[PDB]
RNA sequence: GCUCAACGGAUAAAAGGUACUCCGGGGAUAACAGGCUGAUACCGCCCAAGAGUUCAUAUCGACGGCGGUGUUUGGCACCUCGAUGUCGGCUCAUCACAUCCUGGGGCUGAAGUAGGUCCCAAGGGUAUGGCUGUUCGCCAUUUAAAGUGGUACGCGAGCUGGGUUUAGAACGUCGUGAGACAGUUCGGUCCCUAUCUGCCGUGGGCGCUGGAGAACUGAGGGGGGCUGCUCCUAGUACGAGAGGACCGGAGUGGACGCAUCACUGGUGUUCGGGUUGUCAUGCCAAUGGCACUGCCCGGUAGCUAAAUGCGGAAGAGAUAAGUGCUGAAAGCAUCUAAGCACGAAACUUGCCCCGAGAUGAGUUCUCCCUGACCCUUUAAGGGUCCUGAAGGAACGUUGAAGACGACGACGUUGAUAGGCCGGGUGUGUAAGCGCAGCGAUGCGUUGAGCUAACCGGUACUAAUGAACCGUGAGGCUUAACCU
RNA sequence: AAUUCCUUGUCGGGUAAGUUCCGACCUGCACGAAUGGCGUAAUGAUGGCCAGGCUGUCUCCACCCGAGACUCAGUGAAAU
RNA sequence: ACACAGGUGGUCAGGUAGAGAAUACCAAGGCGCUUGAGAGAACUCGGGUGAAGGAACUAGGCAAAAUGGUGCCGUAACUUCGGGAGAAGGCACGCUGAUAUGUAGGUGAGGUCCCUCGCGGAUGGAGCUGAAAUCAGUCGAAGAUACCAGCUGGCUGCAACU
RNA sequence: GCUCGCCGGAAGACCAAGGGUUCCUGUCCAACGUUAAUCGGGGCAGGGUGAGUCGACCCCUAAGGCGAGGCCGAAAGGCG
RNA sequence: AGGACCGAACCGACUAAUGUUGAAAAAUUAGCGGAUGACUUGUGGCUGGGGGUGAAAGGCCAAUCAAACCGGGAGAUAGCU
């Protein structure tokens, strides 16, 4: 049975689901508000919420690691410059999570994953 | 140990490798291997052993890789599976010598002899 | 397997008996804007609970 | 003029194989199974010649007799030939008692130990292997015992196909030959998405008489009922010795069932590390993809067993075979007729689970609703407006609950999930820099760095205020009580 | 014996236990010399047996990872 | 019968590792296979890993597990002298540096000389490429590290064999 | 458009067979496409296939076919 | 040199599992045999039904074989359902 364990299959193999949250999240850090079904919304942040709490400190390891998951330069770059000064005095909660209406190709409950403080 | 299981002989009378072809006290008892007495053949027999190939015999289990396990959690596995052959009617060692470590739940009964023989119990 | 003898219109209404749509029963109105919304869910001009929350 | 002798004579004139088969029919007719029967088979009882030192019945029972079961070989051809799959094994069973063990007894040619035989008793239990296709059987070693039968010789819309039981081939035998064998050998396709009953689980509606939230009573129903060995009694009783108690106690096991993860482990594709080959991030360094998780080495939570705890009881009622007391019929006598007391793992309770749909719908505690009008075919009703109560339901965050419903926790009066902080755990001294070394590499920083599902904290993110359902004091007859 | 009914014949051997196997004996129901008789190195997706390694075949199952099965949206059969 | 997991002759053949047209990762180039979204029961399919035992399973080791490469030792009964024979059993394999600023070997610009004086020969002898071995160091539990890649031996029947 | 995954002695590219307009452009989504479709190998129009050197045709034969006369056969016809 | 050895393409089909209203009117996934030859494959052609062809199985002759398919005799006959 599933008896106190944690993660959702989401009827995928364990690279996909990786290779799903680093594209993801590099997503997410882009454009700051995304369109996702719920609960890959809600294994979303599991994946970028740590990120930022790495972002927090800003370090030549940290860096390394923080590119070692989602391998985007680019995503680092903005991980390390643009937030984490962003969500510094910010205690968890980075993103946060909007249901919104059903997809019309197939009854999905969706939602809106979307960084706090974007300023529109 | 189980049934079809070879074990090496403690004592110097018994000859190298043996089978268990029964487990002997129980029903249906399937696995016994701490002080448990176990139906023996000889599968392979050195001549200088009084034993020989194709004989029947008890023996008594001193050696286990599974391991007894102690009253406050600790257990002692010994690598290698290891028998004391006994005779049938008198469940009495055979052999003159143990060698090798024993276990102090081989305490009781005609067992005493065999930790008295053993240097390491 | 197969059937051996056919159902009745009767036993295949009393099959289809919980096949019974549910109704939403409430639909929540936001303040700022009162059109109807489902309930935890943006109101398709897009607002949560006071504000606008997407701009799409 | 006919052994046209198949003698009411098919023609003057005619043998076989088919497993390579095909067609029309039949349960008119065999094979499986069921059904009638029970000669046979099994079990029981009757008489008792006798064997038993003598003594028919301790135990066997001659010649004969009478039944019971459906239980083996048969008899019949009632059912299905517009199809009821064949032995065996695997998985799962269920019943009878003609009881293998355990329980209770009687006689014994029963000193004890161990036996024989018969009666009562179905609660539980009732092996693993060598051989062979085997049920069997024989054998090895267990065990308290390794029961006998029914259930389509239980069970192929559950599994298998070793066997008979197709088509290829060979051997032995028969036949001229095709081929055949109540012989042998090798090989040889086993379909089904569950409508109904049935079970196993889990829910919706309504009822239970105003509507709710909880706790229950227990009518019933289910589970569980096994047993070994060592010691004390006690080397006592018993015994010529040898040996040796089948009362009453205590411990420790085998098998089984339930729960749990603290230990011992197993898994742990969501943790850490090593490393082969290649590709990529410009490159060195560091990383990521792919190759079964690339291959490994360890591993947290969770699940788990091989790990650990526990249980099958004691007791009480009524009993069975049996054993009696008092006691007449029948002055004695007698267990029974009037009475009375014992007596088993069987029965009813006692232990554990479901359980008031227990329509016979039960009980207790608590909560909440006490406003008008109109019409009327008035035990009765219909409608309008105002009012929506306790509570439920929905929605969201979810769970050591879960297929889905269901159940439980929480919803800003907040620790319900994720995040965050700290710790624990696990892996094993990260990156970078410095030093040594020709280099691989080593040393320091450094038990470092990462770390999950865990523990303790924290509103940072999402659990919005509504809205919905449910109403507005609850029928009619009769009794203690008061007008 | 690809053949022997009785038959699981009998001796030696291999296993705790061997209706199978090997060497045989000869009492060949019912072998026999081109319907070939008997041996034979190599070869065989051939038949039978033994052993070592190896293991979830098994004792006795356990966890995990994926595709179904369960729930929701769209399309939507069958035998009977 | 289908926008069907099948069938269909020939041509071309990059890098690295590699014997290779195996296999792995990729060039060029083309695709994600015309239903999805959840949850993470039984049971089914395809896998991974299992304490102790290890064939007790079973009609039968069916299936899984196992062995696997090169070099070098070695290696039988019988034989039809070929065999059997990768018999069986085994050892060394990584990286670095030195031998040797890269050796053995291959290929060959200049210079020089000779000649049919040019698509000529000769010590032609710079660069380029370069395997294997020995010694010493060094890392991990493990160097065929992945994919790939044999299970082995004995007795018998039949058929000589392909 | 940016990432990710797969093949890469093909799931890449080209000839032959075979199909016959499925190629390209515009428009549409009734039916087909196992779903939705704005998309299509679907519907509807309009385009597009340019050779002395590439195939065919052609010149020449193979296996073989037909075969004037001819031999044979009841007729059809067989052979050459 | 080898109807030699290991092994891809290629040819075949020994075992198992899945499928058996399939993806398929014999396929898929792991293993398997042969792989310089009694091999394999393309293009034509030839052999026609009581006939062909067969390293032989009642095998094959268009998903059809103890005598193919199509039309005719033909409304064969059927003491059978």
């Amino acid at each position: 049975m599933r008896h106190r364990k944690s993660g959702r299959q989401l009827n995928r193999n364990s690279s996909h689901r990786q290779a799903m949250f680093r594209n993801m999240a590099g997503s997410l850090v882009r454009h700051e508000i995304i369109k996702t079904t719920l609960p890959k919304a809600k294994e979303l942040r599991r994946v970028v919420e740590p990120l930022i709490t790495l972002a927090k400190t800003d370090s030549v390891a940290n860096r390394r690691l923080a590119f070692a998951r989602t391998r985007d330069n680019e995503i680092v770059a903005k991980l390390f410059n643009e937030l984490g000064p962003r969500f510094a005095s910010r205690a968890g909660g980075y993103t946060r999570i909007l249901k919104c209406g059903f997809r019309a190709g197939d009854n999905a409950p969706m939602a809106y994953i979307e960084l706090v403080d974007r300023s529109e | 140990i189980q049934e079809q299981t070879m074990l090496n002989v403690a004592d110097n009378s018994g000859a190298r490798r043996v089978m268990c072809i029964k487990v002997l006290g129980g029903s249906h008892r399937r696995y016994a291997g701490v002080g448990d007495i176990i139906k023996i053949t000889i599968k392979e027999a050195i001549p200088r052993g009084k034993v020989k190939k194709g004989d029947v015999l008890k023996a008594v289990v001193v050696r286990t890789k599974k391991g007894v396990r102690r009253p406050d959690g600790s257990v002692i596995r010994f690598d290698g599976n290891a028998c004391v052959l006994l005779n049938n009617n008198s469940e009495q060692p055979i052999g003159t010598r143990i060698f090798g470590p024993v276990t102090r739940e081989l305490r009781s009964e005609k067992f005493m002899k065999i930790i008295s023989l053993a240097p390491e119990v | 397997a197969v059937q051996q003898n056919k159902p009745t219109r009767s036993k295949r209404g009393m099959r289809r008996s919980h096949d019974a749509l549910t109704a939403v029963t409430s639909l929540s109105v936001d303040k700022t804007s009162g059109e109807k919304h489902l309930r935890h869910h943006i109101t398709a001009d897009g607002y949560y609970r006071g504000r606008k929350v997407i701009a799409k």
